[PDB]
DNA sequence: TAGGGAGTAATCCCCTTGGCGGTTAAAACGCGGGGGACAGCGCGTACGTGCGTTTAAGCGGTGCTAGAGCTGTCTACGACCAATTGAGCGGCCTCGGCACCGGGATTCTCCA
DNA sequence: TGGAGAATCCCGGTGCCGAGGCCGCTCAATTGGTCGTAGACAGCTCTAGCACCGCTTAAACGCACGTACGCGCTGTCCCCCGCGTTTTAACCGCCAAGGGGATTACTCCCTAG
C-alpha cells in the first residue's frame, strides 16, 4: 500500500504549516490521491531522463529537471 | 481538570509549525511511498539519498501551497473546515484540475 | 515568406478530401505546427546539453515527444516518428 | 547527378523534412542534427496536425459545413483530454468558448 | 420566460457566438491611453490591436468562469468582488 | 479617463460567456481594474520588444511574444 | 605581459571569463559578444549582493552569523519584487511565513 | 572528478556586504543554483530576441532587453543600472 | 572529402543496497463528548426588466506622410590560434557557531 | 478582578562538525595577432497608420418598479475531535557487500563542409 505511510498526523502537520484551524476527516485521503498524482507526474519524467541518460539509478538531477520541466523549481539540489 | 478549548492548542501548533523549516512527514513511510510508485514505471531503480529528499521537499511544498489556496476558499464560502470542496476548487483555480 | 500552409492542405485533403479550411483557421494551425516544432526541439536540446551530448539524434526527438505529449498522444506520436525513421532508414 | 528524391517523400511524408531540417540546424537547438532527428519530428508533426484537422472536420461536419474555420478548431481542441491537455494554456483567436452552464445556475 | 431564463438565454447566446464582446474603438482607446506611460508617440498595427483584444476578452472570459465557482462554492449565485480577488489570489496573480 | 469606456453592458457580455447569472454592481470597477493590469503586463513587454527592435511601431508579434512570455499563448497571428 | 582579468577590469568579482565560456558553450547562439559576459555578470552579482543582504539582515535579526536555508526564504518573500521573481521557487528547509487568517484568531 | 561552482563569488559578494556573516553549505548551495537559473532565464530571453530579430550576436542591448523583460519593477532599473557601470568601466579601460 | 564525437572495453570505487540490534518518540487506540455546520425563516434592497431619449459606435470616405522595410558599403569585432601563467579545484586544516541540554524566569490561558 | 499550571523563553556550559581557511598545481583564462563577414549605417520606396469629416441608427444609458435573493438570526447536535494511553516501527548507529556511475583509450563512421 505504502500511501497510507502518509499519516493522518502528518497530514495535520501540513495542514497547520498552511494556517488551517479545522480538518475534516475526508481531506487526509483526498490529500494522499492529490499527493500521488503529483509523485507520479514527477517520478515519470525522472525516470525518462534517466532512462535517456542510459542509467539504473535516478539521480538529484533528474528530479530537478522533472521540477522544472513541471514549473515547480527546486533550489538546493544541483 | 484542565484542558484548553477547542482551537487554542490549533494556534500553538500553527506558530510552531510556521517557525519550523523541518519536514513533517516522517522519512521512510516517504521513502517506501516513492520506491512503491517507481517500481511501475522500471523495475529494479536505485535512488539517490539526495533524490528521495528533493522528492519530499517539492511533495510538502506543494502540499502545503495547495492547503493555503484551499483554507482561502473555505474562509470565501465562510467555514473554517477544509473539505473536499476546498481542495477541489483550490486546484482547479490553480489550473492543475 | 514561410508558413507550413502547402503541407496542412495536403494532410487536410488526406484525411477529409472535400473539406477546406479558412485562412485564418490556416493561420492557427501554422501557429501550431510552429508552437509544437518550438517545444519539442527545445525540450531535446535541454536533454542533449544534459547528457553532455551536442547532437540531437532520432533518441533525443523520441524521449523529447515522451516528454511533452499525454499518454496515448505520446504513444501513437512515438509510433509514427519510429515508423517514419525505419522508412527512411530502409530507402 | 542522379534525380533528386525529395527527403519527405524518401520519407513518406507530406511534411518538409527539408525545412525542418534547416529550422534545427539554422535554429541552434544544437552543434549537430542527425537525418533521423528531422525525419522524427516531421513526423511528430503531422501526427498532430492530422489528429486536430481530423476532429475538426469531424465538428464542421457535425455543424453541416464544408470549411474549417476557427470555432471548429477550438471546439475540436476543447472535446479531446489529450489535445486540450497539449494546449491547456493556448488561446485561439475567433475560436469562442465550449458551451457550459452550472447547475445551480439551471431552472429548478 | 419566468424570470432567470432571459439570463440563461443570453449566456447560449454569448456562447455560441464567436464575435468580440468589447466595442473596438474604446478598446483601441484603452490600450493607447496605456502605451503612452511606457513610451510616447507609439504606433500600432491594425492587427496588434486586434490580438490584444482577442486576449484580453480571453482573460477575462477565463477569469469569469473561475470567479463563478468561488461564488458557488459560497452558496451564491451572484459573483462579487471577493470572487473575482479569490480567484486571481489563487491563480498567483497577486 | 478611457478606463470606463469599458462599458457595464461590454462587461456584462464577457461575464455571460463566463457562465455567470447576477452580477453584483461592484464587479465592473473591479473588472476595468483588473484589466487594466492586465493590459499593463502585456503592452510593457509589446513595448520592450517593439523598442529593441529599433521600431517606432508595436507589430502583432510584439504582442503575440508578450503574451506567451505571460503563459497566455495567443494563435492565430 | 601581466594577466589582468576581466572581472577586475570591469570591477565585478562575478567570473567575466567563466560566463562568457558559459555563453559560447551552451549553444544560445552563433556568436557571442564581449559586452555580453561583462552585463550578465554584473547583474548575477548585484542580484546576489541583494538577496545575501537581505538574508545577512534575516539571520542578525535571529542573532546568528551563518546564512541557513531558512533566512534565504525569509529575504525572498519579505520583498515584494523578489516574491515577483522567485514566485514558483521551492527552497529546501526554508520554511513558511507566519501567517494565520484573520478570522482563525480567537 | 572536478565541479565548479560559483561559490566563490558568491562569499566574496557576502564578505562585502556583511563582514561578520558565513554562509552554509546548503545555502551555498542555493545561491549556486540561483546564478545558474538566473543565467539561463536571460541568455535564452537574449537568445529568443536574437533570433526574433534575426540576429547572430547576444550583445550587450540583448541582455539589457531581457532583464527588462525577465526582472520585475526597481529590479531591472538596478540590474541595468550595474549593467551599464560594468560596461562603461570595461570599455573606457 | 575531413576529422573528431561517440560507441566500446578495461577498470574500479563510492555511494547506494542492504542488514541488524536497541531505544524511544511517535503513531495509533479505548472510550468520552461538543461548538460551530447547517437548516429554516423572514425581510429588505439591489438587480432585472422594460421603456424612452440621448450619444457617440460604426461605415465609409479623403488625405497625408511616418516609418517599416529594403539595399548597398564597409569596418571593427569576434572566431581562431598559440603561448603563458595564476585563479580556482581538491582536500587537508583547525577552531568557533550552533546544537543541545538542563535549569530557571516568565507570559499566558480560562475559568472561579 | 483573581489563581493553578501549562506553554514558553532566556542563560549558561559542552562539544562537535562544519564555517572559514591554507598548499599545491593545472588547465583555463589572458595576450597578442589575423582575418573576414555580421551588422551598423546611410539612402530610398511606398505601406499602412494616423487624422479627420459627415452621416446613420444600434446600442447605451437613465429611470421606474418589484421581487427574489442575499443575509441575518435561531436552534439543534455530528462525526469529527480529544485525552491519556498503548503499541509500533522509524530512527540511529554500525557494519558488509558490490552495482553501476565514472574514468581512460581507441577506433571508425557519423555529419559538417
Amino acid at each position: 500500500d505504502n500511501i497510507q505511510g502518509i499519516t493522518k498526523p502528518a497530514i495535520r502537520r501540513l495542514a497547520r504549516r498552511g494556517g488551517v484551524k479545522r480538518i475534516s476527516g475526508l481531506i487526509y485521503e483526498e490529500t494522499r490521491g492529490v499527493l500521488k498524482v503529483f509523485l507520479e507526474n514527477v517520478i515519470r519524467d525522472a525516470v525518462t531522463y534517466t532512462e535517456h541518460a542510459k542509467r539504473k539509478t535516478v539521480t538529484a538531477m533528474d528530479v530537478v529537471y522533472a521540477l522544472k520541466r513541471q514549473g515547480r523549481t527546486l533550489y538546493g539540489f544541483g | 481538570p484542565h484542558r484548553y478549548r477547542p482551537g487554542t492548542v490549533a494556534l500553538r501548533e500553527i506558530r510552531r509549525y510556521q517557525k519550523s523549516t523541518e519536514l513533517l512527514i516522517r522519512k521512510l513511510p516517504f521513502q517506501r511511498l516513492v520506491r512503491e510508485i517507481a517500481q511501475d514505471f522500471k523495475t529494479d531503480l536505485r535512488f539517490q539519498s539526495s533524490a528521495v529528499m528533493a522528492l519530499q521537499e517539492a511533495s510538502e511544498a506543494y502540499l502545503v501551497g495547495l492547503f493555503e489556496d484551499t483554507n482561502l476558499c473555505a474562509i470565501h464560502a465562510k467555514r473554517v473546515t477544509i473539505m473536499p470542496k476546498d481542495i477541489q476548487l483550490a486546484r482547479r483555480i490553480r489550473g492543475e484540475r | 515568406k514561410e508558413s507550413y500552409s502547402v503541407y496542412v492542405y495536403k494532410v487536410l485533403k488526406q484525411v477529409h478530401p472535400d473539406t477546406g479550411i479558412s485562412s485564418k483557421a490556416m493561420g492557427i494551425m501554422n501557429s501550431f505546427v510552429n508552437d509544437i516544432f518550438e517545444r519539442i526541439a527545445g525540450e531535446a536540446s535541454r536533454l542533449a546539453h544534459y547528457n553532455k551530448r551536442s547532437t540531437i539524434t532520432s533518441r533525443e526527438i523520441q524521449t523529447a515527444v515522451r516528454l511533452l505529449l499525454p499518454g496515448e498522444l505520446a504513444k501513437h506520436a512515438v509510433s509514427e516518428g519510429t515508423k517514419a525513421v525505419t522508412k527512411y532508414t530502409s530507402s | 547527378r542522379a534525380k533528386a528524391k525529395t527527403r519527405s517523400s524518401r520519407a513518406g511524408l507530406q511534411f518538409p523534412v527539408g525545412r525542418v531540417h534547416r529550422l534545427l540546424r539554422k535554429g541552434n537547438y544544437a552543434e549537430r542534427v542527425g537525418a533521423g532527428a528531422p525525419v522524427y519530428l516531421a513526423a511528430v508533426l503531422e501526427y498532430l496536425t492530422a489528429e486536430i484537422l481530423e476532429l475538426a472536420g469531424n465538428a464542421a461536419r457535425d455543424n453541416k459545413k464544408t470549411r474549417i474555420i476557427p470555432r471548429h478548431l477550438q471546439l475540436a481542441i476543447r472535446n479531446d483530454e489529450e489535445l486540450n491537455k497539449l494546449l491547456g494554456k493556448v488561446t485561439i483567436a475567433q475560436g469562442g468558448v465550449l458551451p457550459n452552464i452550472q447547475a445551480v445556475l439551471l431552472p429548478k
